[PDB]
């Protein structure tokens, strides 16, 4: 049943702006937030901010809040993370992952590649 | 903001109990911490373990326990099984921002 879809690679110029999304299935998409999450090799993992779809309440990290919009379209259970001013720091794998009281990422969807160059 | 430490590598040998810990640079972890523990296999393959420091995730195999022992939040593995061979991540929920630690390795000997 659950299942997170993300969108797929991106490749991107320096100061471009892209938008990813994950589509939810196989549970209530109001009773969950949805996480991103950065994965650069060596760095490690960085959260960067969650929405709840049920009242669109959001929380960011301090790092990533200029430049990054989280959104989410119930109606499609679709969420939307929009990164601007990218620069190859950005190049990353990012993940949607499924949150709820306590924890961030109980489901994690397959990770989407963004290449800057 | 704190700086979150793991082991950066652990090895066992199948049937034993291996713990790995997590530490806030703060000097303590707390329940209001929220200690998360997830497992990364090769291909990008990324596993919810515990959330909320105990609560075993959706189908997680019982000899995976987690807690807070002293200053520490901590996950258990009674019993380690090849398969457990992965990279273990713990991440804190401190000052509204989720803080991830840097991974621990960990070795296993022997061959909807
Ligand atoms: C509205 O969301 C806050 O309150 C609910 C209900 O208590 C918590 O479940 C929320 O915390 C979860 O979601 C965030 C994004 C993290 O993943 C941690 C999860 O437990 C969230 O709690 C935060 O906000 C309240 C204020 O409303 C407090 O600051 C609290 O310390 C935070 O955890």
């Amino acid at each position: 049943e659950v299942q997170v879809q993300q969108s797929g690679t991106v490749v991107a110029r320096p100061g471009a702006s892209v938008k990813m999304s994950c589509k939810a299935s196989g549970y209530t998409f109001t009773n969950y937030w949805m996480h991103w999450i950065k994965q650069r090799p060596g760095q490690g993992l960085e959260w960067i901010g969650a929405i709840y779809p049920g009242n669109s309440a959001t929380f960011y990290n301090h790092k990533f809040r200029a430049k990054t919009k989280l959104t989410a379209v119930t109606s499609t259970t679709t969420a939307y993370m929009e990164l601007s001013s990218l620069t190859s720091e950005d190049s990353a794998v990012y993940y949607c992952t499924r949150g709820g009281h306590g924890y961030y990422g109980d489901y994690w969807g397959q990770g989407a590649s963004l290449t800057v160059s | 903001q704190i700086v979150v430490t793991q082991e950066s590598a652990l090895t066992t040998s199948p049937g034993e109990t291996v713990t790995l810990t997590c530490r806030s640079s703060t000097g303590t972890v707390t329940s209001g911490n929220h200690a998360n523990w997830v497992q990364e296999k090769p291909d990008h393959l990324f596993t919810g373990l515990i959330g909320d420091t105990n609560n075993r995730a959706p189908g997680v195999p019982a000899r995976f326990s987690g807690s807070l022992i002293g200053d520490k939040a901590a996950l258990t593995i009674t019993g380690a099984q090849p398969e457990d061979e992965a990279i273990y991540f713990c991440a804190l929920w401190s000052n509204n921002h989720w803080i991830f630690g840097g991974g621990t390795k960990l070795t296993v000997l022997g061959q909807g």
